[PDB]
Order: structure tokens, then C-alpha cells, then sequence
């Protein structure tokens, strides 16, 4: 049932300790990289938020998120995409109320 | 304490040829007549005019993973008191005449030329160092 | 050879215009510039689209090969 | 070939060398020990280059320059003979500014008695930390470029 | 700042600066409460093809990925599949196809359900993921005609196959579904072909749902865009004839000249296209500042008709979320 | 093609950078472009497609806010990490040179950012155009990387 083809974590280039990764994410593109990146970088643990598409023939996207000690890069991935949810919330409901007000 | 040199400057001139946002600016010091300054300066964050007197500092630390950490919020530093704080690096010690030397310091591609007799540069060890400069 | 429905570069249907501006031109003896920004082709890209049009299907018409000519 | 029609570049090889060798709490080195460090490295080098007259013999000192003797060997030479001079260059820039700065210059090697160099009559504070700062060349940094 | 400084030779300040390491500060930490309490939406136009409204306090990522998700994104519907019956046009069949394939066609895409592109054409296409719309046109002479006339529309009977004629046939329980919204093409006036007698063309369209990525005909925006707005400062006063001048460098609604002080002031900064015309005189330097905000995003989104920009919007935002949430729920795989 | 980055003809490089990369590297390396981290950071990732390890030097500027300067991400390019053994050290002329105002300062003194100066992997002047990443050249940065 869980997609287990969608977000990767790349071994080859993450740290021992977690502080640093990189994830492979298919099925996206600059709309929720930029976004991500965004957010991401809002986090006072983030000192190094980046996305890259390797090619545009592939349906790819290459995240690379290293922190300081104190908070994982997964934890500040989770962290960008609940933040992200929160925002798109906030505006959702401030275009509806406007939308209903007029 | 880690102050490697201080010097009190007069502008002479400013250079803003081809360039937007940074100047090259030349300064006189006005406590020894031999020292002499030329710095690059990124004019939008410190502006610079003619004929203005600023207090030029280099020193060692600011102290009063391996990628850079910004120092935290609420922190003392020899930075609080001043306007504009660069970081760069010593490449170069050269002479001019006797009883007189060149430092040349790049902050990234942003450089400075510090003249002055060796007594008073003689603390400069050719090491990374910040450039404090205050209106 | 025949109007297109939509405008190349941002996507307005502009192939219900041509007609209008046809009428424009013909009846109400507007000008070219002034048909187009009554049809409401405002950007640049939707009026270069019935502006540098040339209609070759009323020509290759004159060619039926199924009713004498 | 690295350079204007030589085999090497000698200024970014130096360059190279110092950067990638810098340590600050390395002595730097006299005129005489760059030129002893230098020799040290390059002499057996042009002196298994043993010059052969055409009959097969040695040639003797006197006349190793002629034009009759002339072997496929002396491009090595040449190149020894310009990388000597290269740092002979250095360590006489440096030598002159030690002069400069009003103490010996000891470009050629020193009396028998090597007691110490510059213990009291050169000033430790002013004048030794300004040639330290101009120029510091290791040993580490010469054998390095060689 | 966060004003985009315009300037007569290039822009300056363009890249956001609110984030923690900008400066020893470390502000602007991810809070929702301060972004709630900041953003608003103002809107100032809501017709039925095409909605005006500023985004004001948000970031240029969230604004563009929602102008990125509207444009490639939000599915609609639009014909994919045509079968052609006696297309005896001097139209090619692929010319008409992608003609038919590039109306729009007013239709909710919430009531279809996707197609499964691996399952076999036999069972593929079903009632509940596929519209049918049939074309019927046939051009014969007109026999009470005028005897002089040179128009096709008096010669011929139907020497003009509109996007009209593209009768919708239901199928199945799509016969109840579609009772009170039949579909018809948002623009009926769309010239699919010219016929003459002897002509004819018949054929049926497969209809399925989209996303513009894909192709452009599924792109349910004319346009969706958004531009920041404009911001004049007079940092000293501009006085007489000259003030007249100073108008002249900007749209007429842009700059007006006060009765009494006869000095210029900004009247309506909105209508203000950025043409940078002031920065050529001498006489209006260091007199004139031009910018745009960066946090003040003046979305225009038109529909091509097939549902209300509005429901664009709030669907790309929903889009938005909707991919925040199912990458959070993903496992993450070594 | 990376056993034949040099052509035979003269031993410089060919296989180097070429229209729309000068240009993109000469307005990343202009002086007047200084970079926050954030933009800093999205560059470092797209010229990595999020792969490498990257160790962030500290900014040029402190006091105001902090700036990165295009030479620090040229720099990076050149070495990302420690762990990176690329380390070279060069001096160069511009195509387009203008000598300082007095003919006793260096080269790196002059207009225009003429002279081009790495040491260790960090850029201290000058920029990056066909002199120093283009081809023709034997003074280039990848000619001293190969
Ligand atoms: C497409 C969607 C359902 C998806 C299944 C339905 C369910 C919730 C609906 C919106 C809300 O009603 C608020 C609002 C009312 C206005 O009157 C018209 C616009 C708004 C934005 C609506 C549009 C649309 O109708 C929505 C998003
Ligand atoms: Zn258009």
C-alpha cells in the first residue's frame, strides 16, 4: 500500500550522522522544489537547502538538506512539508473567507 | 586583545568606475603620515563620501560540522560597535622602500592595500582576519 | 490555411474571432487596430494571430474535385 | 610542456609549493641553506650525466664547453643549470633583503666555526618577525618544488 | 528591503531575504501565526471567465508554484480520440482532429473519473471516464439563392462547421448525471472547418480528462499570471511644465497634477506598466524612484471557459497541499 | 575526451569552457554580485544536481547581513568539501587588462579585476573569463587541475 518508489534517500551521498542528505524524489519538478526549498531554509537547524533537476527528460528531483547537530536532515524534510501543508491552509482559508465576504 | 592593528582614516577619493555597487575608495591616515589604505567597499551596505573620517580595525577573532555557523542572536562581539565587519584572507607582504611595507588583504575577491612602516604592521602573520570599519 | 483555435504562445481562443473581425472591417469600416482591441485581443501575442493570418482556404475552395468547376 | 617552450613553469611551481607547505611555525631557511638544499637534490642528477668525448673517453674540465662535445644530454643540463639559477634567484632576493634590513646577508656559505647565526646583534622583536614576514622559505617548500 | 528597485539598466534586490542567517538577528523563523496575521487577499475583480486578486505578504516560490500548478496542474477536459467518418474536407483528418482537440468544452472536470492507460481499448473508455460528442455536417447549394451573391453563408447551406455542431451523445447513466449541465464548447463561435457542395464530415470524439503538462488542451487558464506591484516615489517635487512632462513618461491614470500646489503625485501605481520611460531624461534623475514590491502579487487568471478561475485558484492551492501531504506520508527508502 | 583535454598542436587546452558559460561565469565572478545563503546555497546545489558535500565558507561581509561574493562559489566549484584534494594556486592576466595607476603595484592592484589570482583553492581577484576558463590558454583553472 505505502509507495516505497517515491522519495529515496541517496547512501551514497548522505553523512553517518544524518546531519547531511540528499533525496531522490520522482513525479516532481520546480512547483514543490522551490516551495520546499522555501521553507526548508525558514528553519534555524538548515544552513544548506538545495534542489536540482539532473535532466528534464527524467521526472526528477534531487534534494540535498544539511543541518547543523542538532536536528537531522529528515526531521527538517518532515518539518518544510508540515509547514508547507500549514501555509497552503492558511491560504486556503483567507481566499474562501475573501471569496464568501464579496 | 585581538586587535591587530587600528588607525583612525581620511577619504581622499572615491573610485566608482564601471561598477554599481562596490568602491574602491583611498584613504590617509591621519595619526602616521606613512600609512596609507586602498579598499574595495560595497558602497549600498556602507556608504562611503568624500572627505569622511573612519576608524579601520583588523583583527584576528571577533571573540571578546565544519561549514560556518552564524554566531547566535544576543552574543557579545567586537562587531557590535561597529558598521561594516568583512572577513578575508593575508596573500601577500611586499616592500616598498625601507621602513616601509604593503599588506594585501582579499575578502573574497574585495581587496585592500595597508602601507605603512613595519613597526605598526608588524602584528599581521598572513592568516584569515576581520576587516571592522566604523563611520 | 484556416484560422487557429488558439492562440501559439498563451492559449486565448482566438479562432472565434475571425468572423467579427471580418464584419469589423467589411461593415463597420473600422481599422485593424481598432477591430482588434474590440474583440478584446489585448495582449500582443493574440493580436498578431488574426493580424498576420492569411486565409488560403477560400482559395484551395476554388478546387473542389467534387462538384463542375 | 607547461611553460613558454620549457618543460616546466617555474613561478606557479614555487607558488605551488609554498601554499601547499605553508606552515607558520616553520623556521625559514638562510640564502646558503636554500642553495645547500638545492645542491643536495640536483647534484647526483647532472653528475651521472658523465660527458663522453666522440672517441669515448672523459673529457676533462677544462674543456667540457667546447662545441665538439656536445652530447643528447644537455637538455638535462640546461634544465638543472636554469632550475639552480631559479632558486639562486630566490635565495638572493632574500639575502638582499636581509642586508636590507641591517643585518648580514649570507648569500654564500658561512666560517667553519657555525656558532649560530644572528643570536644577539639583530633585534628579535622588530626586525626578525619583517624578514620572517616578507619571505619565509622551508625546507619543506624547496625540496617540494624541486 | 523588499522593494525591487528598478533602475535604467538593470533590476535590483530580487531575491527574498527573509530567512534565519541573513543576519546575526536570525529573524523570520517559520512562524504560522505571523503569516497568518500578515497575508491577505484582496479581491477586485470576479467575473465569470476571468478573476483579479493581490496575494500580499506571501513568498515568490508559493505564488509561482500556485501560476505553475494552475497552468500544467488543474486537470479539464478535452477531446483526445476522434473517429472520423467520411471526411471529405479539404482539411486534412489530423488538421480537424487537433482542431477538435483544441475547443474548450464546458464540462466539470470533477464529475469524470481518470482513464487507466494500461487497460485494453475494449473496456478502456467507459461512461463514467469518457465523453462523446458526435459532428454531422453535410454542405449542399443553396437552390433559393441570390443571383449575384458572392457570400459562402448565401451560396451554401452549411459551408461553416462551427464548434456548435458538436452534438453531445450520453451514454449510460450519463443520461442522468449531465440532465441539468449539458455539455457544449465554451465558445460555440470556434471556426472548425469551410465546406463546399459535396462535402462532408462525420465523426466522434472520445473525450477524457487531462493535465496540461500533458498537452496544452488541457490547460484550463487562457492565462494565469501574476505581475508585482508598482511603486513610484517623487522624492523631491516636480512643479510646472515639467510636471506635465512627468506625466506624459506614464499611462494617463498614473501621475495626476494637484489644482493648488501644481506639483505631481502618484494617483494609481496599479495601472502603472513598468516602461521605464522617466529614467531617459536627465532633468527626472534623482528625482524618481521606481520599484515594485516584492510581497504584492497581482494575480490575473482567465478560464478558458470550462469552470470558474476561482475554483482554479483554490484547486491549485489544494494541489499544492495535497503533494506536501502525500510526500510527508511517504516512506523514505535507502 | 578527458585523456584529450590538451591539443597537440601546442599542448593548450581545447576541451574547456566555451559562449554562455564565460558569460554566466564572468556575472557570477563580477564584483558587484554578492549572494545571500540562501541563494548561495540553491547555486551550490545546481551545479552538483544535489549530490555533493558542501562546506559553506564563512561570508565576505558580516556586519550588515550576510554576503557571499561569486568568487567564494567559484572557489566551491573548484573545491567543494575537505575532503576534496583539488588544490591549485595560479596567477593570470584578463583578455581585457588595465594596468593599476602606478607602475609599482602588482597586477592584482589594477581596473577592471584584470589579474586573476588562486591560492590554495580560494579566488582572492579577478575574473573568470576566456583567459582563465576558456581555451587557448596554458595559464587556465583546468588546465592546472588536469
Ligand atoms: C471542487 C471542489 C470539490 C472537490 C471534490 C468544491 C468543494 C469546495 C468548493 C469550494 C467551496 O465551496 C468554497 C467556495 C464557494 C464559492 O461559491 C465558489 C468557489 C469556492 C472556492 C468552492 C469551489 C469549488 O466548488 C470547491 C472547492
Ligand atoms: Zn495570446
Amino acid at each position: 500500500e505505502p509507495d516505497r518508489e517515491k522519495i529515496k534517500l541517496l547512501t551514497q551521498a548522505t553523512s553517518e550522522d544524518g546531519t547531511s542528505a540528499s533525496f531522490q524524489i520522482v513525479e516532481e519538478d520546480h512547483t514543490l522544489g522551490n516551495a520546499l526549498r522555501y521553507v526548508i531554509m525558514k528553519n534555524p537547524d538548515v544552513e544548506f537547502c538545495g534542489y536540482s533537476i539532473p535532466h528534464p527528460s527524467e521526472n526528477l528531483l534531487n534534494i540535498r538538506i544539511q543541518t547543523y547537530g542538532e536536528t537531522t536532515a529528515v526531521d527538517a524534510l518532515q518539518k518544510g512539508l508540515k509547514d508547507l501543508m500549514d501555509l497552503c491552509d492558511v491560504v486556503e482559508s483567507k481566499f474562501t473567507e475573501k471569496i464568501k465576504s464579496m | 586583545s585581538n586587535t591587530l592593528f587600528d588607525d583612525i582614516f581620511q577619504v581622499s577619493e572615491v573610485d566608482p568606475g564601471r561598477y554599481n555597487k562596490v568602491c574602491r575608495i583611498e584613504a590617509a591616515s591621519t595619526t602616521q603620515d606613512q600609512c596609507k589604505l586602498t579598499l574595495d567597499i560595497n558602497v549600498e551596505l556602507f556608504p562611503v563620501a568624500a572627505q569622511d573620517s573612519l576608524t579601520v580595525t583588523i583583527a584576528s577573532s571577533l571573540n571578546l560540522t565544519r561549514s560556518w555557523r552564524p554566531p547566535q542572536a544576543g552574543d557579545r562581539s567586537l562587531a557590535d560597535d561597529y558598521d561594516y565587519v568583512m572577513y578575508g584572507t593575508a596573500y601577500k607582504f611586499e616592500e616598498v622602500s625601507k621602513d616601509l611595507i604593503a599588506v594585501y588583504y582579499s575578502f573574497g575577491g574585495l581587496l585592500m592595500r595597508l602601507e605603512g612602516n613595519y613597526r605598526n604592521l608588524n602584528n599581521l602573520k598572513q592568516e584569515n582576519a576581520y576587516l571592522l570599519i566604523r563611520r | 490555411m484556416i484560422v487557429p483555435v488558439r492562440c501559439f504562445s498563451c492559449g486565448k481562443v482566438v479562432g472565434d474571432k475571425w468572423e467579427s473581425y471580418l464584419n469589423l472591417l467589411q461593415e463597420d469600416e473600422l481599422d485593424e487596430g481598432t477591430a482588434l482591441s474590440r474583440l478584446g485581443l489585448k495582449r500582443y501575442c493574440c493580436r498578431r494571430m488574426i493580424l498576420t493570418h492569411v486565409d488560403l482556404i477560400e482559395k484551395f475552395l476554388r478546387y473542389n474535385p467534387l462538384e463542375k468547376r | 610542456m607547461e611553460g613558454n617552450a620549457q618543460p616546466v613553469n617555474f613561478n606557479r611551481s614555487w607558488d605551488h609549493a609554498y601554499n601547499i607547505t605553508f606552515n607558520n611555525q616553520d623556521k625559514g631557511l638562510l640564502p646558503y641553506a636554500i642553495m645547500e638544499t638545492a645542491n643536495e637534490i640536483l647534484g647526483p642528477l647532472e653528475e651521472r650525466l658523465v660527458r663522453y668525448d666522440n672517441s669515448g673517453c672523459l673529457v676533462k674540465r677544462e674543456d667540457l664547453n667546447k662545441a665538439e662535445y656536445v652530447d643528447q644530454y644537455d637538455a638535462e643540463r640546461d634544465f638543472y643549470h636554469s632550475l639552480r639559477e631559479y632558486i639562486n634567484g630566490k635565495a638572493t632576493a632574500l639575502a638582499n633583503l636581509r642586508k636590507s634590513r641591517g643585518m648580514l646577508g649570507l648569500l654564500e656559505p658561512p666560517a667553519k666555526e657555525l656558532q649560530g647565526i644572528d643570536p644577539d646583534e639583530t633585534v628579535p622583536d622588530n626586525v626578525k618577525t619583517s624578514v620572517s614576514q616578507l619571505y619565509r622559505i622551508s625546507e619543506k617548500s624547496v625540496r617540494k618544488f624541486l | 528591503s523588499n522593494i525591487v528597485g528598478i533602475e535604467y539598466n538593470r533590476v535590483t534586490n530580487t531575491t527574498s531575504t527573509d530567512f534565519p542567517g541573513f543576519s546575526k538577528d536570525a529573524e523570520n523563523e517559520w512562524n504560522v501565526e505571523k503569516f497568518k496575521k500578515d497575508f491577505e487577499v484582496n479581491i477586485s475583480s470576479l467575473d465569470a471567465r476571468e478573476a483579479n486578486f493581490d496575494l500580499i505578504n506571501i513568498d515568490t516560490s508559493i505564488a509561482n508554484a500556485f501560476r505553475r500548478i494552475m497552468i500544467s496542474e488543474v486537470p479539464s477536459v478535452a477531446a483526445e480520440y476522434v473517429y472520423f467518418f467520411n471526411n471529405t474536407s479539404v482539411i486534412q483528418d489530423e488538421v480537424l482532429a487537433h482542431r477538435i482537440g483544441l475547443v474548450p468544452l464546458k464540462v466539470d472536470p470533477d464529475m469524470l473519473t481518470w482513464v487507466d492507460s494500461n487497460l485494453p481499448d475494449d473496456e478502456k473508455f467507459t461512461d463514467e471516464n469518457t465523453i462523446v460528442l458526435s459532428l454531422n455536417v453535410k454542405c449542399t447549394r443553396n437552390p433559393d439563392a441570390p443571383k449575384g451573391s458572392t457570400d459562402p453563408k448565401e451560396l451554401y447551406n452549411n459551408a461553416h462547421v462551427y464548434a456548435r455542431d458538436l452534438k453531445f451523445e450520453p451514454q449510460g447513466r450519463q443520461s442522468t448525471t449531465f440532465a441539468d449541465c449539458p455539455v457544449v464548447p465554451a465558445d460555440p463561435d470556434i471556426l472548425l472547418a469551410k465546406l463546399r457542395p459535396g462535402q462532408e464530415i462525420s465523426l466522434k470524439a472520445h473525450c477524457i480528462l487531462g493535465i496540461g503538462g500533458d498537452h496544452a488542451k488541457f490547460s484550463p487558464v487562457s492565462t494565469a499570471s501574476y505581475r508585482l506591484l508598482p511603486q513610484i516615489n517623487i522624492l523631491q517635487p516636480i512643479k510646472g511644465e515639467s510636471a506635465r512632462r512627468f506625466q506624459k513618461c506614464f499611462p494617463p491614470g498614473v501621475i495626476g497634477i494637484d489644482e493648488g500646489s501644481d506639483e505631481a503625485y502618484v494617483k494609481d501605481a496599479r495601472k502603472d506598466t513598468v516602461s521605464r520611460e522617466v529614467l531617459r531624461y536627465e532633468e527626472f534623475a534623482d528625482k524618481v524612484k521606481l520599484g515594485r514590491v516584492r510581497n504584492h502579487f497581482i494575480f490575473n487568471v482567465e478560464s478558458a471557459g470550462a469552470m470558474t478561475p476561482e475554483e482554479i485558484f483554490f484547486k491549485s492551492v489544494r494541489i499544492l497541499k495535497n503533494k506536501a501531504e502525500y510526500l510527508k506520508n511517504c516512506p523514505i527508502t535507502q | 575526451v578527458k585523456n584529450n583535454l590538451l591539443t597537440p598542436k601546442s599542448g593548450e587546452p581545447i576541451i574547456a569552457a566555451t559562449q554562455d558559460f564565460i558569460t554566466g561565469s564572468y556575472l557570477i565572478s563580477h564584483k558587484d554580485s554578492f549572494y545571500d545563503r540562501a541563494t548561495l546555497t540553491q547555486l551550490l546545489s545546481m551545479m552538483s544536481d544535489g549530490i555533493e558535500h558542501f562546506d559553506i565558507p564563512p561570508p565576505a561581509i558580516m556586519k550588515p547581513y550576510y554576503l557571499w561574493t561569486g568568487k567564494q562559489v567559484f572557489s566551491l566549484l573548484i573545491k567543494p568539501n575537505h575532503n576534496s584534494p583539488v588544490v591549485i594556486n595560479l596567477d593570470a592576466k584578463n583578455k581585457v587588462f588595465v594596468p593599476p595607476k602606478s607602475k609599482s603595484l602588482p597586477n592584482e592592484m589594477s581596473q577592471n579585476d584584470g589579474f586573476v589570482i588562486i591560492r590554495g583553492s580560494q579566488i582572492l581577484s579577478g575574473v573568470m573569463d576566456k583567459s582563465v576558463l576558456g581555451d587557448g590558454k596554458k595559464h587556465s583553472v583546468f588546465y592546472t587541475i588536469l
